[PDB]
């Protein structure tokens, strides 16, 4: 089982080789438009 | 008026910090300001809540006219004396009750949700609605911390994919969704700071 709380977070993107947060399709990846990608 | 539906539009919403330089001065920073392309909601169901009540049901149930999603660019370059609050204002052609409700998610996972209670004000032949300097939630304080002292902003955007917001305004009395919003987030690079795009929410 993964956790999903607050230092777990921060954790795995501070610290990737001990992280234990679900895993999930990049947001860049998805069916979204483009210019959810470029700010005004 | 774009986050509107046909009761009920979002005329402003910011999250700031504000700061009592003395009794007499203070700086305020915006963290993000509000104050239409369509996205396939199936493409973000799994970044809020799920199963009765949650957005899936939600749109379900309608007005497919009320659902929105909002990307927010958020200015993070800020530094006892500290206020974290969320200002938001509200008109309607009709006098109702209504509540807000904003809950955080992580991964999907209601964290914590804010509720609020708001009445009308007659103001020129329509009624508004404001949220005045509402206090941010110690988690989101805490959260905002957190983001500001990792090392890389690369950090802050992976921490930020799985962290949203979700806000449902509801004439208390009848339980129809007026507005319901969906928040997600990515770091400012801007130098013109805070920055957003709204969309409608639409079922493919
Ligand atoms: C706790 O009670 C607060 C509920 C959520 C308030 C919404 C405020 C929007 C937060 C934007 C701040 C920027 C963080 C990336």
């Amino acid at each position: 089982d993964s956790e999903t709380d607050l230092e777990a977070l921060f954790n795995a993107v501070m610290n990737p080789k001990t992280a234990n947060v679900p895993q999930t399709v990049p947001m860049r990846l998805r069916k979204l438009p483009d210019s959810f990608f470029k700010p005004p | 008026r774009s986050v509107a539906s046909s009761k009920l539009w979002m005329l402003e919403f910011s999250a700031f910090l504000e700061q009592q330089q003395d009794p007499d001065t203070y700086n305020k920073h915006l963290f993000v300001h509000i104050g239409l392309e369509a996205v396939d909601i199936r493409q973000i169901y799994d970044k809020f809540p799920e199963k009765k009540g949650g957005l899936k049901d939600l749109f379900e149930r309608g007005p497919s006219n009320a659902f929105f999603l909002v990307k927010f660019w958020a200015d993070l370059n800020t530094n006892g004396s500290s206020f974290y609050g969320v200002s938001s204002q509200y008109e309607s052609p009709e006098n109702m009750i209504i509540t807000c409700s904003t809950k955080v998610c992580s991964f999907g996972k209601q964290v914590v949700e804010k509720v609020e209670t708001e009445y009308a004000r007659y103001e020129n032949g329509h009624y508004s609605y404001r949220i005045h300097r509402s206090p941010l939630c110690e988690y989101m304080i805490n959260f905002i911390h957190k983001l500001k002292h990792l090392p890389e902003k690369y950090m802050m955007n992976s921490v930020l994919e799985n962290f949203t917001i979700l806000q449902v305004v509801t004439n208390r009395d009848t339980q129809e969704t007026l507005l319901c919003i969906a928040y997600v987030f990515e770091v400012s690079a801007s130098e013109h700071g805070a920055q957003h795009h709204i969309y409608r929410l639409v079922k493919e």
